[PDB]
């Protein structure tokens, strides 16, 4: 086991953390397609789940 | 006056130096957000020039003989109609100048004589209407008439398409409320609870700018004549 | 009257002495971070020209046979014209100085027989116009016939291109009015609560020292002069 996977430094993936973080913003932007918020909240959840 | 890239580089030296917009050396802002900043630019320059009465600019119309409406747009423009749509223009251009449209208020209209025409005046039955902003009436055209409209205008369109304008007209004492409001739409976009505390305070500041250059008259605004009617009213 | 330099100098011992625009020896700004000093310096500047009316300067305009909008820019300066493009310029520089383009506001026109010339008055056939607050119109040129204008004027711009002007010519008692101005503007575009609060600390500043020199009339802004209506109107 070693760093490289847990994360890869870069948004794309292939590390746990990467993974982990793109899940959630795959399903806050699935729910900021629909008009139901806007950019500020998006960005806003994801800062709080970092 | 000075070129668009200057405006562009003062945006990305002044404000908006920590925004994500600008691009990494800092020197001008990316490719993608420069219509955003045309917007916002065109939009600020309109407000500006409704505001102050900077320019005092004129066109030459001539009448014809079934044409009651004259409305004052490019399609009419001898440098810019349509030959199958148009059959005979009305209003004269310059292939320099070939009118764009920005017309704010009609002050003062003069016949081709040098007599002056009343403008709106009901009472009156040799005067001239305006139904709409940008259009004007005359009931009785004749022979050999021409019409001088002395207008208030507006700043040309910015577009930066190797054809539109890429100068900008405007005195230095009013860059700091067109960067306030640029800034002012750029952070209201944001939809966050301090992008919008920031807009706040830059829209504050252009209004103060602009009531500071008011109270001092920088512009010329204010406009004083002899008296006339002194002698129509029979004083001695 | 000192250079650029000693502005760059004393804004890293004064303010902005805790940020890390300075150097690591704290004696001048960064390279890649003055520009964003020039910037401000200019919009402070003009500020302080427009309210305070400290600098009037004069400029020579010569009539041609077919124009008459005269616009006041460095185009058609002698010093400054390119022979290609301007065949004639009507803006005389002979002896010094190279007219930099620094028209806020007209005052006085002067014919070159020593007779006045009113501005801007509608009722008087011989005067003359400004459509724009730097263009200035005669309806009636003729021939071996010229035009003093005397203006406000502005502080000059600063460039440090190896061409543009170096140095600042400024009353001594307005310096921490500049300074504070240029704080404020950069701890404005830091975009966090604690530098908000430290810009609107410097601009209270800069408004509460130009409040003061006012009450002081340190500038020797106000003018009173001799009565003369008193022998018009005929009073023995």
């Amino acid at each position: 086991i070693t760093t490289e996977q847990l994360t890869t430094r870069e948004v794309g993936g292939s590390g746990v953390f990467d993974a982990l973080m793109q899940s959630a913003s795959n399903h806050l932007l699935a729910e900021f397609k629909n008009n139901r918020i806007t950019g500020g909240d998006y960005v806003k959840a994801y800062i709080a789940t970092m | 006056m000075y070129y668009i890239e200057e405006l562009f580089c003062r945006l990305a030296n002044g404000v908006l130096n920590n925004t994500g917009i600008v691009t990494d050396d800092r020197g001008d802002i990316e490719d993608d957000s420069k219509p955003f900043i045309i917007v916002a630019a065109n939009e600020a320059l309109t407000r500006l020039h409704g505001r102050f009465n900077m320019r005092n600019n004129n066109v030459v119309v001539e009448m014809q003989e079934g044409r009651t409406n004259y409305p004052l747009l490019a399609k009419y423009a001898v440098q810019s109609y349509d030959p199958n749509e148009v059959k005979c223009p009305f209003i004269m251009d310059l292939a320099g100048e070939k009118f764009a449209e920005d017309v704010i208020r009609i002050l003062e209209v003069y016949d081709d004589k040098g007599r002056r025409r009343p403008l709106n005046d009901r009472n009156n039955p040799c005067s001239l209407f305006t139904p709409r902003p940008n259009v004007l009436q005359n009931n009785a055209p004749k022979a050999w008439e021409v019409l001088n409209v002395m207008y208030q205008a507006k700043h040309p369109k910015l577009s930066t398409a190797e054809d539109g304008y890429n100068e900008i007209d405007i005195p230095d004492t009013l860059d700091p409320a067109l960067d306030a409001y640029i800034a002012y739409r750029y952070y209201t976009s944001l939809n966050t609870p301090e992008s919008s505390a920031k807009a706040a305070e830059y829209l504050s500041f252009y209004d103060s700018i602009c009531r500071e250059v008011v109270e001092y008259d920088l512009t010329s605004d204010t406009e004083v004549d002899t008296n006339t009617l002194f002698r129509k009213r029979g004083w001695r």
